[PDB]
């Protein structure tokens, strides 16, 4: 010629329904 | 070349490895190309076939020139399409000059 | 009564009159290579991949259509109607865009199976190739159509199963390119039944553009909840989490066909 | 032999030369028996035809007699129909130009003549919209004769009921085709429908019908006139009468001629017409029956005689009798080159062999004439030709592979030369 | 549309959990009889496989398209 | 085969048959069978290109409401002929037979004559908007194989200066006496009429018995 | 952070494996290399992508770059061509 | 010279005149 941490790189496949923060 | 990762997510590098090593999963990306979202080789589970190189149509995976990889730990050698990503780049040079070398013969 | 007796292969089947040569074959257990043909949309010739050669006969009839008559033996495996199919396998490849590693209708392609079991090994259109203009037909169905093989399968459904009338084909020639005229979204339920019923991967899915590959689908046969006709249907799961919702055919209930809601 | 007496030809209005509208046509004396024969019976009239064993004056060639004799099965409760197609798209068929533009009437007694011969309710006219101005003249002949009460219902003075009416093509070759001039007539797209279905059975509005070239339908009158014999002696054996020969391209006097049929090819140029131009030694080669059929090369050219048959054993077709000559002066790879460029602007495009074979051999064909082509795609263009040849769904696909069949069969040494000098000069 | 996929039976025994792998989250599985599903040509010998092993069984008829009439020429009519 | 919309050929272009058009569409109807009102489509269609040139989009859609039919079966028809044309023609109009007989016969040609005289490429309307000229294939008439028509008035048998002649005739004037320019009518062989010189036989000539 | 942005989030009980060692992310991300990409200008209606090198490129695909409002994008270099 | 000359709707309105004497229709 003139350490690695392996991980997921996909997304959260379930989002999970927030509850209301107003009380009720 | 011009900076695209090579890998259109057919997904027949995983259907032809013979050790179940490759996993992926796509979705179309914004540009509304077709990529990977996750490549994951498992390197312990990959016998280094190299059918991989084979069967890939646009030749994004390849078998690489450096057999030097010995890891302390064992989740280092299962590798994701970042660390596979940036092992293209580190020794595209050479990858590229072996291909260019071998691919009349294929 | 009402029972000719036709040979296919020497079977001696026997059928109603006004069977056609492609059913014939279908009650002995053999099946003629077809595209263009579906069973409950009307039989429109287009394709002739199903060509044939009823015995002592000058040329090959069309399966699809010809009405079998009287003691004609249908040979399907003849070296003649290997000839009839490995010529027009040559033709459909020939104007067809090579992108089956993007064509999501990678192992569901009822074109590189019968190119990969009746067609030919090798490719000799050594001219160019042509290319249509993509189009907008909805938010849920993605015509990349360079790759139709005009087979008019749409043009029907869209017509005859759904009432829709709107698909047609454009022009003569080569670049007849069977999409609407004028760029309106193709808007109805039933929609979706076109993605499953084009057996070319020009018109696909587009939320299911590129999540998966079939060969990994792992299909359990389940019932349509959205709806009370309750249509059978096979969900496709990949490592766990639901892919696609494609039709099972119920006789009865939904024969092959599913709503755009429940899919 | 030919060289059939003036008496016997025909269309004598041909050229023009006596009035195309009524007064010179009842000089001519078109309309003489046509009561007296509607009345003789339909049964009559095919029973005329049958005796003198006309072959379809389109191209593809079929006993007339047979072909009307099919839908003269009882009626069943649907109007029978008549279809006359007066688009002639194949090239060199100025042929029927004449008998529309010329001698309309003569197609319009056709018409009644032959419509009880199927026991048509109507007959409609399927002229090429091309020709507008031929249209003109139809009507104006079509109107003249209802005036007269020639047609219409109780035609002739008449139990009989007839309709006649002209509709405008427009521009397709394609729609000249049997199953799609149908369609074409229905309103839909031209595409020809499918065989097994024939047009007697189903048809134009679905209802029974049956499709003539003009030619064909003009000549029925006479027939039944002159009597099948008269018309039957004419011809050879199976071939018989005289259809009229269209000569264009070198010649000296190109000109459409009803000579008679079994016309020595060498004699019809050197003796009527005019000589090939150059001289009968300028002869590259004859395409008989229009662009459809195989051109034959001079070497047979003045062994062969005009007909249906005698083409066939030379590999040819009559056809539409169009024969286009071609002088040593022609690129030939070229002159055919043009005609697969004349099917792929016009083919429909509804079977998969046609719409993607003919426009593969256009671009080979494109290749062959630059001489870019290897030697060895020859032999796939045959083979490319015989694939479309057996497989569409109508005859155009069967008619674009016999010009390229036939240069490779008789100039196979030429497109080899083109093949190398472009090699050559690298 | 080929068909050559739906002549032999064969019986599957039921899905179970499918946990997504905190490391590299891969799908995991715990049950060792689900990626099995047996081929048997005809009804009554699938049934006695399940009686022998065991196994429960719930057998569903084949169910085959039923025979549809067609030809071109109806489709020509104006009429309908 | 796609029409984008365009302020120019898009529906805001309104459309509908001259009070005189509206008749003509009627009685059409009536020549094809009762109850039969789709296969006017072509007819119909073409007057509403003998109206306008252009046809545009909104055309069509009309055409297709007059006569009671899928929109698309309209534009199907339209797109499959060529004698309609979807984009604005010339007043002139002049199309170029190029089949291999009037090729033999010389057809090129006259094209290159054409062009130059038009001044113009060949396939798009004159800036005057004067003439268009298109390649056109086969248009009957081979005996006399060079060959033009305009508009209809299919000028035959014609020689490259003849044309440049008549093209003068629609540039200054009208009516340049359409037809063959030559010395032989209609078709007719250029010596003379072999077929039949001899007087023609009057009515009820040797009309065998029976 | 990386390509299709994966975020072991602060509440995750998995971004405890960087403590102390790295994550695997990548500069010159793709997503934004091809748009850096110049449009291919084109004379003809249709075009060619072999990739570039034959062999080794892709799979030769034909482009249509027949309307102005689209650049054809072919779809495994994801290069604009400008008609 | 009919020929010679005709107008754009000759056709057209020379077969609506002709429409009177056509038959009645199916
Ligand atoms: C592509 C194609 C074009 C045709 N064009 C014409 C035509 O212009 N005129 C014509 O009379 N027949 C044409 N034919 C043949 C007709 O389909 C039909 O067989 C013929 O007109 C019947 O006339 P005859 O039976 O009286 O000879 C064509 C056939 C094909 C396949
Ligand atoms: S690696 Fe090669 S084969 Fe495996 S998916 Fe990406 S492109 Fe297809
Ligand atoms: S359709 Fe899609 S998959 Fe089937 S062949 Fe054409 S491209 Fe390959
Ligand atoms: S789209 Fe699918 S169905 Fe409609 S024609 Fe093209 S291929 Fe046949
Ligand atoms: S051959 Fe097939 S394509 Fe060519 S015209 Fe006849 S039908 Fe249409
Ligand atoms: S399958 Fe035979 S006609 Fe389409
Ligand atoms: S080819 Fe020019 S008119 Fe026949
Ligand atoms: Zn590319």
């Amino acid at each position: 010629p003139t350490q690695y941490v392996p991980y997921s790189t996909t997304r959260k496949k379930i989002h999970e329904w927030v509850p209301p923060s107003t009380p009720y | 070349p011009s900076g695209e990762e090579r890998c259109i997510a057919c997904k027949l590098c995983e259907a032809i490895c013979p050790a179940q090593a490759i996993t992926i999963e796509a979705e179309p990306r914004a540009d509304g190309s077709r990529r990977t979202t996750r490549y994951d080789i498992d390197m312990t589970k990959c016998i280094y076939c190299g059918f991989c190189q084979e069967a890939c149509p646009v030749d994004a995976i390849v078998e690489g020139p450096n057999f030097e990889f010995s890891t302390e730990t064992h989740e280092e050698l299962l590798y994701n399409k970042e660390k596979l990503l940036n092992n293209g780049d580190k020794w595209e040079a050479e990858i590229a000059a072996n291909i260019q070398a071998d691919y009349l013969y294929r | 009564s009402n029972l000719i007796e036709v040979f296919v292969d020497g079977q001696s089947v026997m059928v109603e009159p006004g069977t056609t040569v492609l059913q014939a074959c279908e009650k002995v257990g053999m099946q003629i290579p077809r595209f263009c043909y579906h069973e409950r949309l009307s039989v429109a010739g287009n394709c002739r991949m199903c060509l044939v050669e009823i015995e002592k006969a000058p040329k090959v009839v069309a399966a699809c259509a010809m009405p079998v008559m009287k003691g004609w033996n249908i040979l399907t495996n003849s070296e003649k109607s290997k000839k009839a199919r490995e010529g027009v396998m040559e033709f459909l490849l020939a104007n067809h865009p090579l992108d089956c590693p993007i064509c999501d209708q990678g192992g569901e392609c009822d074109l590189q199976d019968q190119s990969m079991m009746f067609g030919s090994d090798r490719s000799r259109f050594l001219e160019g190739k042509r290319a249509v203009e993509d189009k907008n037909i909805g938010p849920l169905v993605k015509t990349i159509m360079t790759r139709c093989i005009q087979c008019t399968r749409c043009i029907r459904f869209a017509s005859e199963i759904a009432g829709v009338d709107d698909l047609g084909t454009t022009g003569r020639g080569n670049d007849m390119q069977v999409g609407t005229y004028i760029e309106k979204m193709f808007m109805s339920e039933l929609s979706g039944n076109v993605i499953d019923i084009c057996p070319v991967g020009a018109l696909t899915s587009k939320p299911y553009a590129f999540t998966a590959r079939p060969w990994e689908t792992r299909k359990t046969e389940s019932i349509d909840v959205m709806d009370a006709v309750g249509s059978n249907i096979v969900v496709s799961t990949r490592t766990g989490e639901v892919m696609r919702i494609l039709p099972r055919m119920h006789e009865d209930i939904n024969e092959e066909w599913i709503s755009d809601k429940t899919r | 032999f030919g060289s059939l007496k003036d008496e016997d030809r025909i269309f004598t209005n041909l050229y023009g030369r006596h009035d195309w509208r009524l007064k010179g046509a009842l000089r001519r004396g078109d309309w003489y028996k046509t009561k007296e024969i509607l009345l003789k019976g339909p049964d009559w009239i095919l029973g005329e035809m049958k005796t003198s064993g006309l072959r379809g004056r389109g191209g593809a060639g079929f006993p007339t007699g047979l072909k009307w004799s099919f839908m003269n099965k009882p009626s069943d409760g649907r109007p029978k129909y008549l279809v006359v197609n007066a688009d002639e798209g194949e090239p060199g068929t100025c042929k029927d130009r004449e008998i529309m533009r010329h001698d309309p009437h003569k197609l319009v007694e056709g018409c009644l003549v032959g419509g009880r011969a199927m026991g048509a309710r109507a007959a409609y006219i399927y002229i090429r919209g091309e020709f507008y101005n031929e249209a003109s003249n139809l009507q104006v002949a079509i109107r003249e004769a209802y005036e007269a009460g020639l047609i219409g219902k109780n035609a002739c003075g008449s139990d009989y009921d007839f309709d006649v009416f002209v509709v405008r093509g427009a521009g397709a070759y394609i729609c000249g085709e049997e199953t799609a001039l149908i369609e074409s007539i229905e309103g839909k797209q031209g595409k020809p429908r499918l065989k097994p279905p024939f047009p007697a059975d189903v048809g134009v509005f679905g209802c029974p019908t049956t499709v003539a070239n003009v030619e064909t339908v003009a000549v029925s009158p006479t027939i039944c006139r002159r009597g099948g014999t008269w018309f039957a002696g004419f011809g050879r054996e199976r071939n018989s009468g005289t259809k009229l020969f269209n000569i264009s391209g070198h010649v000296n006097h190109p000109c459409t001629v009803e000579e008679e049929m079994s016309v020595p090819l060498k004699e019809l140029i050197e003796k009527h017409a005019g000589g090939v131009t150059g001289g009968w030694d300028n002869l590259l080669a004859v395409i008989p029956g229009g662009s459809s059929t195989p051109l034959i090369p001079k070497s047979v050219c003045e062994t062969v005689l005009m007909d249906f048959d005698a083409l066939v054993q030379a590999q040819t077709g009559l056809g539409t009798a169009a024969v286009i000559v071609m002088d040593r002066s022609t690129d030939i790879v070229k002159a055919i080159a043009r005609l697969i460029e004349f099917y792929k602007h016009e083919s429909c495009g509804q079977c998969t062999p046609c719409r993607e074979g003919v426009d593969w051999m256009n671009k080979v064909m494109a290749r062959f004439v630059k001489g870019d082509a290897r030697p060895a795609e020859i032999d796939s263009l045959w083979e490319i030709s015989k694939q479309i040849e057996g497989h569409t769904i109508c005859a155009l696909g069967d008619g674009a592979a016999w010009p390229v069949q036939g240069l490779i069969r008789h100039f196979r040494p030429e497109l080899e030369d083109r093949m190398q000098r472009f090699a050559q000069q690298h | 549309s080929g068909v050559n996929n739906t002549k032999k039976w064969k019986m599957e025994f039921d899905t179970r959990e499918r946990w997504e792998n905190p490391l590299m989250g891969w799908a995991s599985t715990a049950d060792p009889l689900s990626n099995m599903v047996l081929t048997f040509s005809a009804k009554e010998d699938a049934i006695a496989f399940a009686e022998k092993n065991g196994w429960s069984y719930d057998v569903e008829e084949k169910k085959v398209p039923k025979p549809k009439s067609k030809s071109y020429g109806a489709n020509f009519s104006w009429n309908k | 085969f796609v029409h984008r919309d365009t302020p120019e050929n898009n529906p805001d272009t309104p459309f509908d048959f001259t009070p005189e058009n509206y008749k003509r569409i009627e009685a059409i109807v009536k020549n094809y069978p009762e109850g039969h009102q789709a296969a006017a489509v072509l007819p119909v269609l073409d007057l509403a290109q003998r109206q306008n040139g252009w046809l545009p989009i909104s055309a069509m859609n009309k055409v297709a409401e007059v006569l009671q039919v899928p929109p698309m079966r309209v534009y199907e028809v339209a797109t499959f002929y060529t004698m309609y044309n979807r984009k604005p023609v010339g007043k002139y109009h002049i199309q170029v037979c190029t089949t291999t007989p009037c090729m033999l016969r010389d057809s090129d040609s006259i094209l290159e004559t054409l062009q130059r005289k038009l001044g113009i490429k060949v396939g798009e309307t004159t800036p005057d908007k004067l003439f268009t000229l298109i390649e056109v294939e086969c248009l009957g008439a081979c005996v006399n194989a060079p060959m033009v028509q305009i508009n209809d008035n299919y000028y035959e048998d014609l020689t490259p200066k003849d044309i440049e002649e008549i093209i003068d005739e629609l540039k200054a004037g009208k009516v340049p006496k359409p037809g063959p320019r030559s010395g032989r009518f209609c078709c007719e062989p250029a010596g003379g009429l072999t077929s039949l010189t001899e007087p023609p036989k009057g009515p009820g000539f040797g009309v065998q018995a029976g | 952070i990386t390509h299709t942005g994966q975020v072991y989030d602060e509440k995750d009980y998995r971004r405890v494996r960087f403590v102390d060692r790295q994550k695997e992310v990548n500069e010159n991300f793709a997503i934004d290399l091809i748009a850096q990409q110049p449009v291919n200008e084109v004379e003809h209606r249709i075009i060619a992508c072999d990739g570039g090198g034959g062999a080794l490129g892709h799979p030769k695909v034909y482009i249509n770059l027949d309307k102005e409002t689209k650049t054809g994008t072919c779809g495994y270099c994801g290069l604009q061509f400008k008609q | 010279l009919q020929h010679h000359d005709y107008n754009t709707y000759t056709f057209l309105d020379l077969n609506l005149d002709l429409s009177k004497f056509r038959l009645p229709q199916p």
